[PDB]
RNA sequence: CUUUAAUGUUUGAUGUUCUAACGUUGACCCGUAAUCCGGGUUGCGGACAGUGUCUGGUGGGUAGUUUGACUGGGGCGGUCUCCUCCUAAAGAGUAACGGAGGAGCACGAAGGUUGGCUAAUCCUGGUCGGACAUCAGGAGGUUAGUGCAAUGGCAUAAGCCAGCUUGACUGCGAGCGUGACGGCGCGAGCAGGUGCGAAAGCAGGUCAUAGUGAUCCGGUGGUUCUGAAUGGAAGGGCCAUC
RNA sequence: UGAACUCGCUGUGAAGAUGCAGUGUACCCGCGGCAAGACGGAAAGACCCCGUAAACCUUUACUAUAGCUUGACACUGAACA
RNA sequence: GUUUAUUAAAAACACAGCACUGUGCAAACACGAAAGUGGACGUAUACGGUGUGACGCCUGCCCGGUGCCGGGAGGUUAAU
RNA sequence: UUUUGUAUAAUGGGUCAGCGACUUAUAUUCUGUAGCAAGGUUAACCGAAUAGGGGAGCCGAAGGGAAACCGAGUCUUAACU
RNA sequence: CCAUAGGUUAAUGAGGCGAACCGGGGGAACUGAAACAUCUAAGUACCCCGAGGAAAAGAAAUCAACCGAGAUUCCCCCAG
């Protein structure tokens, strides 16, 4: 048997070209109007994931 | 909406459960010795309103809405309904 | 859609280029609708392409070395 | 064995800390935007080439050496930088 | 708690909106404030909504 | 709105009657030497009951499970997140059920900018007037004030008032600070577009640190970005946001 | 039933010693006795806590369900008010 | 009289009696996916359940809570 | 053996001999190594078959974006010093 | 009355057993989710019926893309 990807870390990452892999922020759902432009502002661009959780991206999705 | 366990609404906090809203008289509270502890909360009725009686244990809490109590004004009789006037804030009430 | 590199490119047949012929020659798929031409380097026959995608670097590099690209 | 009540602790509260002091200290070469003090009030005034955030986080305004000051009638600490 | 939200809707043709929180029970009037659009890039005078 | 009918009303609510469905654990006849069953007239019921599907109520009769953690044993009581100070040993960080307080906001002015101003509390004099209203003068020195606790801070004032206003604006942002990370915080300056000031300049919130929670799912508005043959739309995507 | 060529004492020590240190007494080996010790033998403590263990039992704990119960349709029709 | 055979024989349970309540018979109720049996080849002086426990003297007040029973007006309410 | 820590009076073992515990398949990843090298390799299957045919496919040489799209660039942006 | 239901006799056929494989009827829980109710486990275990040497499906009211492929089964892919 192969090994089965999970299905909820493929659909929030994607492999870039030097193995790495970008994400999308996580604080833009709801009650923002509390929140400043500048934190509105570089939570929108997608960022890299650091190295510290970088070794569990890898192991849960082997394929992708 | 907010939550209010048997070891906190003690005198004059309003709970409500189905309803209708009732209103905490008094309250006594027993932590025995071998089991889990209760309060023989003697409840008021606000709407018909005679008395409840419940002996509430540790578990659970109920919802506490509304409290609102206020001096008013009565100036005004038509028909059947009528009205009443605040003089903090000046509102109307039916 | 598929990608396709200079490189790959002298070698369909002849000199005509389609979707069919690079299907034969095992460098894109079956299932591909849509393909294109990449500046990726080192053509050098004189390549006839029809009915791909030329980017813009190839359409200068095709043409130096002798080719005609049309839609 | 017998064991009687125990009392209770209205206290037991405390924060994050904040991390707060002075980060490039003298005669330290920094480049420009480089946070030198994060300070709640200002301990550190605000000299040549230094500004002051909305945090009162005095910041480089330009590449050189930190530098501390004496200077004012009030006696007060200010940083500059010599542009180097 | 008694501050409650609002919507600035955009008096031009543009679907742009700033929120904001707004006191209700002190000051009932609308706001007509005059910011920036993104969109059409004028400085249109905005409009209060829910 | 209501009392009142004439009408095609939409049709329900029941109430008698009739028998041919159905019930018959009433008798009688036969299969049959058979209180099972089946057929036959007939008698009493009768479109009720009963059963099937859908559906609301009731339901420990029964079944599957949950019933938190730190803890100077478990329990009981108390705490769980965030902010200020001390413990904390002159960078930072640092525990305990260690000593103390606060927060789950407020504001379209209490924000931006320009101009102008400097208190607390005692003392003297003075209509009603007093320990304390307002006025006049001095001593005095920021012991005052800062929308709200606490430390730090502020006179160039961030303290107070007024004129004029919405920079509490969009796209970015070299850089570093702080976190295991999710994240948080400061940010010169560039581009577009305004505000105030004659002008230099300042403004992407409030003197600063508390006033807040990740995702999933779901709702509103916009944008052909995709849209299961094609042309559309539905549903997704992006962005604003609940 | 780890192996033993298996003393008393005070002290130390995983915190109550036949084995360690100091010192004292004691020829080697059985049988009959007595049970203070070998934290003796027998039961992976029954009590207490922990486990995001199980089991039954209880109830206005949660979601369900048998059974009971209401209505509509179906088997189910005909005359008049 | 009966009971924890295998540490508890009792103040436990049972008991005649008493009272409430259910049931008009194709009964209630129980067993059974159902047909069918028990109840009973009985039928309210009968049967099922519940509580108390011979007998003598007695069994007071409270309908708010909860359950049960009755009434249906008004309000809220499913499939359709 | 488990522990901050054991002669411990903490656990286990009467002794002997035999048996008794990090594996297997398929995926993926990294190092070492071998072959070929901008290319490498075949899977089932035909097969007088561990030979030879079989390029269906997989991976790499081009990435960026949510996507259409664009392409040694590209996205965000009315445009990016 | 006719006729049936029923009764007797004959003819041919079936009953039962079998190691697994296949079609249909019925159908769990432990476990995984670090608890658990949806889900997973799993249409697995097992119960029952019926057929064969294999069985089941099977000659399009099917895909496909606007060009075409022509029933079913099985294996490698596509593809975690």
């Amino acid at each position: 048997p192969k090994i089965k990807t999970v299905r909820g870390a493929a659909k929030r990452f994607k492999k870039t070209g030097k193995g790495g892999f970008k994400h999308k922020h996580a604080n833009l759902r709801h009650i923002l109007t509390k929140k400043a432009t500048k934190r509105k502002r570089h939570l929108r661009p997608k960022a890299m994931v650091s190295k510290g959780d970088l070794g569990l991206v890898i192991a849960c999705l082997p394929y992708a | 909406m907010a939550t209010y366990y048997s070891n906190d609404f003690r005198a004059g906090l309003k709970i409500m459960l189905d309803g209708e809203p009732y209103a905490v008289e008094a309250s006594e509270f027993v932590k025995p010795g071998k089991g889990q502890a209760f309060a023989r909360v003697k409840l008021r009725r606000l709407l018909t309103g005679t008395r409840v009686e419940k002996t509430f244990k540790s578990t659970d809490s109920a919802e506490g809405a509304d409290v609102v109590d206020m001096n008013l004004t009565y100036l005004y009789n038509d028909g059947e309904f009528w009205h009443f006037m605040n003089n903090e804030t000046f509102e109307q009430l039916s | 859609t598929a990608e396709i590199r200079l490189s790959d490119l002298a070698k369909v047949e002849g000199g005509v280029v389609d979707l069919n012929t690079l299907k034969a020659a095992n460098i894109i798929g079956i299932q591909i609708e849509f393909a294109k031409v990449i500046l990726a380097g080192e053509v050098t026959t004189p390549v006839t392409v029809r009915g791909l995608r030329v980017t813009k670097g190839a359409r200068a590099a095709i043409e130096a070395a002798g080719g005609k690209i049309e839609e | 064995a017998h064991k009687k009540g125990l009392g209770s602790t209205r206290n037991g509260r405390d924060s994050e800390a904040k991390r707060l002091g002075v980060k490039r200290f003298g005669g330290e070469s920094v480049l420009a935007g480089s946070i030198i003090v994060r300070q709640r009030g200002t301990k550190f005034h605000a000299g040549a080439n230094v500004g002051c955030g909305r945090d009162h986080t005095l910041f480089a305004k330009a590449d050189g050496k930190v530098k501390f000051e004496v200077k004012g009638p009030k006696n007060r600490k200010f940083i500059s930088i010599e542009a180097e | 708690g008694i501050r409650e939200k609002i919507k600035l809707v955009s008096s031009a043709g543009t679907g742009h909106f700033y929120t904001t929180t707004k006191n209700k029970r002190t000051k009932p009037e609308k706001l007509e404030l005059k910011k920036f659009d993104p969109v059409v890039r004028q400085h249109v005078i905005y409009k209060e909504a829910k």
